[PDB]
């Protein structure tokens, strides 16, 4: 089996990182592969990238790391080589906690003129991952009929994004009017809201 | 430049037939080993084929004995592998990979083409309904945030652009939520106030198997 040494580690940007990654074969070398966001993996192993390993530990050595290197990290092995792959690292950038970007939308009059209506609340370029959103509608909070999706690390923003849709019928959506968007998080206490009325057309 | 694509992807049935093929240009085809490495949803690089310079050898993994056949074409310069006995686990990114660096360390997996997706079930394969996020308001910020839901489809992927690729930067595409045979995605846009509602903006949908090219024109609603 070959192990790597994180399954996820946070570095801040001009700061060293290292990871390891550790078989249970001896080999005269080691690979090192960096897949990023939507691109295929890239054969790696700028002068910030570097190898060190004696025997049978490797390691990748990162100084000066910048926005660009947040990416998933893999390791295949050298000589004695059945082409298998690493575990596999995530590695994130620590940065300074962003306020997230909240912005809520109607379902539009082609999907209501279809049975359904779903509400999107775009919550942009915040940190950390970690955001609690809660629907709710007439002051009730909403638990199911929700279906978020987070981003990763951005390439060069360094920041996650999220997508969370309220989905209901165009009959449901009539019993209640006032549909609200509400997000916690480290940046402030009080939570980002943003909301709409329907019975109010635009 | 080099340069590698893979083709014949798509979706299968578990228990069927599916055969891909790696395009190959831009360097010598039969003075090289070629790879095939595909990628889960969960994104576990995993190795499954290898074919030797000339295919004097070939080794396999664990996971697709017996089952996958990989073969390449020379005089084309074309590699290929079958599939057999498909699972819902080999859904998965297909990438095809050249193995060559030669001399100070050993070989090497230099070269990677850019994927192409497979997906086993025995489900419906369902077109897209593109509907636009317009705001419910005109009000003044600096910048005025839209976006583009691309909600009820299957399989795997779907293209989405803004203005023909025009508009990149300030876009967020979010990963799909696959919930009942399918899949909802979302896409959003920031663009500075003054742009619009007085400029156009159009989300680009594409989705390969039902082939349906879609741009839907976002507005207000007055």
């Amino acid at each position: 089996e070959l192990t790597q040494s994180p399954a996820i580690m946070s570095a801040p940007p001009g700061e060293k990182a290292t990871m390891t990654c550790s078989a249970s074969s001896s080999v005269s070398e080691m690979h090192w592969y960096q897949q990023k966001s939507g691109t295929s993996p890239k054969g790696l192993i700028p002068a910030r990238f570097s190898g060190s390993g004696s025997g049978t530990d490797y390691s990748l050595t990162i100084s000066s790391v910048e926005a660009e290197d947040a990416a998933t990290y893999y390791c295949q092995q050298g000589s004695e080589n059945t082409e298998t792959f690493g575990g596999g690292t995530k590695l994130d950038i620590k940065r300074a906690h962003a306020a997230p970007t909240v912005s809520i939308f109607p379902p539009s009059s082609e999907q209501l003129t279809s049975g359904g209506a779903s509400v999107v609340c775009f919550l942009n370029n915040f940190y950390p991952k970690d955001v609690n959103v809660k629907w709710k509608i007439d002051g009730s909070e909403r638990q199911n009929g929700v279906l978020n999706s987070w981003t990763d690390q951005d390439s060069k923003d360094s920041t996650y994004s999220m997508s969370s849709t309220l989905t209901l019928t165009k009959d449901e959506y009539e019993r209640h009017n006032s549909s609200t968007c509400e997000a916690t998080h480290k940046t402030s206490t009080s939570p980002i809201v943003s909301s709409f009325n329907a019975r109010e057309v635009t | 430049q080099v340069q590698l694509v893979e083709s014949g992807g798509g979706l299968v049935k578990p228990g069927g037939s599916k055969k891909l093929s790696c395009a190959a240009s831009g360097f010598t085809f039969s003075s090289y080993a070629m790879e095939w490495v595909r990628q889960t949803p969960e994104k576990r690089l995993e190795w499954v084929a290898y074919i030797s310079t000339g295919g004097g050898s070939t080794y396999y993994a664990d996971s697709v004995k017996g089952r996958f056949t990989i073969s390449r074409d020379n005089a084309k310069n074309t590699l290929y592998l079958q599939m057999t006995s498909l699972r819902s686990e080999d859904t998965a990114m297909y990438y095809c990979a050249r193995h060559n660096y030669y001399g100070g360390r050993i070989y090497s997996m230099d070269y990677w083409g850019q994927g192409t997706s497979v997906t086993t079930s025995s489900a419906k394969t369902s077109p897209p309904s593109v509907y636009p996020l317009a705001p419910v308001c005109g009000t003044t910020g600096s910048s005025v945030t839209l976006g583009c839901l691309v909600k009820g489809y299957f399989p795997e992927p779907v293209t989405v652009t803004w203005n023909s690729g025009s508009l990149s930067s300030g876009v967020h595409t979010f990963p799909a939520v696959l919930q009942s045979d399918l899949y909802d995605l979302s896409s959003s846009v920031t663009v500075s106030s003054s742009t619009w509602p007085s400029q156009s903006i159009t989300c680009n949908v594409a989705h390969p198997a039902s082939s349906t090219k879609v741009d839907k024109k976002i507005e207000p609603p007055a």
